[PDB]
């Protein structure tokens, strides 16, 4: 949340975002797909020199389909693919104990917490 | 009952999809800026590391829900200058390429009837607001790319690659999913789209008069306000304390002696945070599940078209459009529903030379002097013939038939 | 880990061990010492119940979703559009997994593509003619009907088309011919 002004360890290739100030990674001009987020459509990535990439997200490649009034495109051919899904379905069973948690093996512990009413059962 | 005429018709719905990304800030939120308190803070173990790591982990799934909702294109699809749809007309919908944050008229509605220092009273106490990652121009050019699909490759873009079909045929192919036979739809071309165009222009009239359906997509971001209004305001309460200025105590009182009032706002604060984080994951849950619905309608009623009932919309589905809105989607949902029924006196099968005839399609309806055979969603009389139907044993079992002739049309021509 | 991690905090007693406070202290001012650790440990216990209370609804909408998607795209076939897998849909195949589940979709997708010229009727004798099941295609010279979702011309019969009223009311129908296969038997 700082503008770029107030610094305390700062060398160069400092670049200003929507999210804040950002030093030590370079800016390009040539978009790709996001790798690592940084925010407010600024996504930083290593990719190649050996330094730290940070652009604007693409979207994706963009084409314009031949649309008419009298054409129509049939296929010709076919394929077949397997794709894969994973879903949880639980997690680990657990189970605490009052008086050997809270008071450990001591007696004037458990009549101390009696006093209070039941907030372990 | 037959019905002899149909009307297309246009809904709404609205959907939120994600809410406000915030942060906290314990020592500079609970302790202000003081060397003592942290000191005191310090004796309860690891609350606020857990606390902070639990609210990144409700903000990190709201850049998630839009992704999972939005982001069903693997291309981005762009509309052809030529505008000859058969008689549709898309014009308020699609995007408009006049304005620098490129968005259709519609969505400029939606965005105009939503109302948005508190960020500085926040800045008070270290309480601060991550922007989204996903830009409103992006959403817009993925609405704009979803419509695209649609409006030049029918359903096919969504399940492989893109090809293109003139618009007349698609929606017959549509027609033919419902029901009713392709001839119906050339037959009444421009009474189609007469309808469909005024349906679309009574939308935009009735969001331009004060619509009270988009207080859902308002009420949770009001509520967000209000919880987050009540947390600054907790600040102002003495806790059973002698003040509740931090410095005050200090400035007034030995520390030996300070340092009880002191814990005891130290509980009090933190207690407050902790039903504040509670309140956040609470809803969160209802966000998400929000999301995932909104997600499945997108799939599946844009996509594609849904013969289950009452899920894109009320009546017999045909299409949908989405648009962005603030914080939200709204979806428009095209249907056709019969209007003007007639009466019939029907009957199960014929039999005409010992043996009983059912009809291979539709159903047998008379008007007191004839039979004809007519698909059930739409009056069409045709005569009874050996093209139509099919024969199954002899007229003993069936409890209602009734004599008829059949025409059989090869005779004549052999004659 | 972090629940038993938060054994060791002081919580503004003497000493994070009881035994330390129940060996040093006479229990009329040992009481009051022993509340503060018992409070603490007490709103630490809820803090972590109240975690996996929420944990366990999303678990279980999840488990819920995994048993509608076993139900539907296993034993049989759905026609829900990207509920099995994307593309069409043909079949699927269940794996277990350590707390979790594993399908496998076998979707079928359309590869290649070709330009072609349609109509969408056909004016022989003033009669329009349908398809009955297709759609008109046509490579520049000779017309056929194929079915929509591949590649497999046909010669246009009365056996395959059906006929309503009369065409100059159809938007861009083409006049062409229709063979009739019964004429040339009846010779
Ligand atoms: C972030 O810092 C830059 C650097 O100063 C700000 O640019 C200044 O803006 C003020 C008011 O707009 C001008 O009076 C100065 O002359 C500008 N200086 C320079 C070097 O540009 C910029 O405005 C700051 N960001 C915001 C949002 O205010
Ligand atoms: C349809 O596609 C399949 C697979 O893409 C084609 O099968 C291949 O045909 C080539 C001949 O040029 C062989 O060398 C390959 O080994 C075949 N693939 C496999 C997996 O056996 C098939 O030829 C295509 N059909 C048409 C009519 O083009
Ligand atoms: C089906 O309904 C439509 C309208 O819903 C009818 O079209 C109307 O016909 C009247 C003639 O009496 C015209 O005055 C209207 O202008 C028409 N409406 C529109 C929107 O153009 C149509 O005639 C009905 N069909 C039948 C068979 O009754
Ligand atoms: C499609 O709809 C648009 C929107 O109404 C039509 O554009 C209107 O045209 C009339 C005159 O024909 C003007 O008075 C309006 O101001 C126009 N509105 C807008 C928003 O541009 C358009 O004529 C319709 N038809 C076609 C083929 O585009
Ligand atoms: C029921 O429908 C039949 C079929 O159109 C009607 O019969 C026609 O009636 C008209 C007017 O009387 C004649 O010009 C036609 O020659 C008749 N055709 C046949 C095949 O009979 C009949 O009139 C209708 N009945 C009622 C009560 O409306
Ligand atoms: C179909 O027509 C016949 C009439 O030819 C109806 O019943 C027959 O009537 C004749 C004399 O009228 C009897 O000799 C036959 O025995 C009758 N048939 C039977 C099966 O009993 C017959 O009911 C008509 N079917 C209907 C009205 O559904
Ligand atoms: C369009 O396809 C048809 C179907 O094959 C082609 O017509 C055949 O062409 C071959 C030689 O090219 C002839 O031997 C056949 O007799 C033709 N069949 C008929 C029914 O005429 C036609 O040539 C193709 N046209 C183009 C431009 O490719
Ligand atoms: C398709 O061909 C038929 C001829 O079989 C055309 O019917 C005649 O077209 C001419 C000129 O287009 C008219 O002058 C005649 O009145 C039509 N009817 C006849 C001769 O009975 C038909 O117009 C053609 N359709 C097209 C070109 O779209
Ligand atoms: C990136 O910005 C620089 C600075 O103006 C400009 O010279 C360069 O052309 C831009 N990149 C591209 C690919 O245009
Ligand atoms: C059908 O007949 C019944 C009884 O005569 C009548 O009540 C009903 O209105 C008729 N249907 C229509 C559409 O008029
Ligand atoms: C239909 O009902 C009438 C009386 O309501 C009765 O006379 C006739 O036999 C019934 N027909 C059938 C097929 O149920
Ligand atoms: C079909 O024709 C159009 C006409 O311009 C062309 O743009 C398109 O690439 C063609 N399709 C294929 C698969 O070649
Ligand atoms: C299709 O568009 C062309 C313009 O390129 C026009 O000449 C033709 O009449 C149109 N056909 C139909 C059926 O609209």
């Amino acid at each position: 949340d700082v503008n770029c002004w107030r610094v305390y360890s700062t060398g160069s290739n400092v670049f200003q975002t929507r999210a804040g100030c950002l030093i030590g990674a370079e800016h390009v001009n040539n978009s790709y797909e996001c790798d690592i987020p940084i925010g407010a459509g600024i996504c930083a990535s290593y990719q190649t020199s050996q330094s730290i990439i940070a652009y604007t997200m693409s979207l994706g490649a963009e084409n314009s389909v031949a649309y008419s009034n009298n054409s129509i495109a049939i296929p010709t051919n076919f394929t077949i693919s397997v794709t894969t899904e994973i879903l949880p379905v639980s997690m680990t069973k657990t189970s605490v104990d009052c008086t050997m948690y809270i008071c450990g093996d001591s007696t004037e512990c458990s009549n101390l917490l009696l006093q209070y009413g039941s907030f372990c059962t | 009952a037959i019905p002899t005429n149909f009307t297309i018709s246009v809904t709404t719905e609205i959907l939120p999809v994600s809410m406000t990304k915030t942060s906290v800030d314990c020592t500079m939120y609970i302790c202000g800026d003081s060397t003592e308190c942290s000191n005191l803070l310090l004796q309860y173990g690891s609350f606020c590391t857990q606390l902070n790591r639990a609210l990144t982990g409700i903000a990190v799934e709201q850049d998630k829900n839009t992704q999972e909702v939005f982001a069903q294109v693997k291309q981005i699809y762009k509309t052809p200058p030529i505008k000859d749809f058969g008689g549709f007309n898309f014009s308020q919908i699609l995007p408009d390429p006049s304005k620098p944050s490129k968005r259709s008229f519609i969505e400029d509605l939606l965005f105009n009837k939503v109302t948005l220092d508190l960020i500085c009273a926040q800045k008070f106490n270290g309480l601060t607001v991550l922007p989204p990652l996903l830009t409103d121009e992006m959403i817009a050019q993925y609405t704009s790319a979803l419509l695209a699909g649609t409006i030049t490759s029918g359903w096919t873009f969504g399940a492989g690659a893109a090809l293109q079909i003139p618009f007349a045929m698609q929606m017959a192919y549509r027609f033919n999913g419902i029901g009713v036979t392709q001839n119906v739809l050339y037959e009444n071309q421009k009474l189609i789209a007469n309808q469909f165009n005024s349906a679309i222009g009574k939308i935009q009239d009735s969001l331009s008069s004060t619509a009270s359906a988009l207080g859902k997509l308002q009420d949770v971001v009001n509520q967000n306000a209000q919880a987050l209004n009540t947390l600054v305001k907790q600040l102002s309460s003495n806790f059973g304390a002698i003040s509740s200025v931090l410095n005050d105590i200090l400035s007034r009182l030995d520390p030996p002696e300070a340092e009880v009032q002191i814990d005891r706002l130290i509980t009090g604060r933190l207690q407050s945070l902790q039903t504040y984080v509670t309140q956040q994951l609470i809803r969160a849950a209802e966000i998400r599940a929000s999301a995932n619905l909104a997600a499945t309608k997108m799939s599946e009623c844009v996509l594609g078209q849904s013969k289950r009932v009452d899920f894109c919309g009320k009546g017999y589905h045909l299409m949908s459009f989405p648009q962005s809105a603030p914080h939200g989607v709204v979806f428009l949902h095209v249907t056709y529903v019969p209007a003007q029924e007639k009466n019939f006196t029907t009957a199960p099968a014929i039999c005409h030379d010992g043996k009983a005839h059912f009809p291979r399609e539709g159903v047998f309806v008379s008007n007191g002097t004839h039979w004809f055979v007519t698909q059930r969603n739409f009056y069409e009389p045709q005569i009874i013939t050996t093209d139509n139907t099919f024969v199954s044993g002899n007229c003993d079992v069936v409890i209602g038939i009734v004599n008829n002739t059949v025409y059989d049309p090869l005779q004549p021509e052999l004659d």
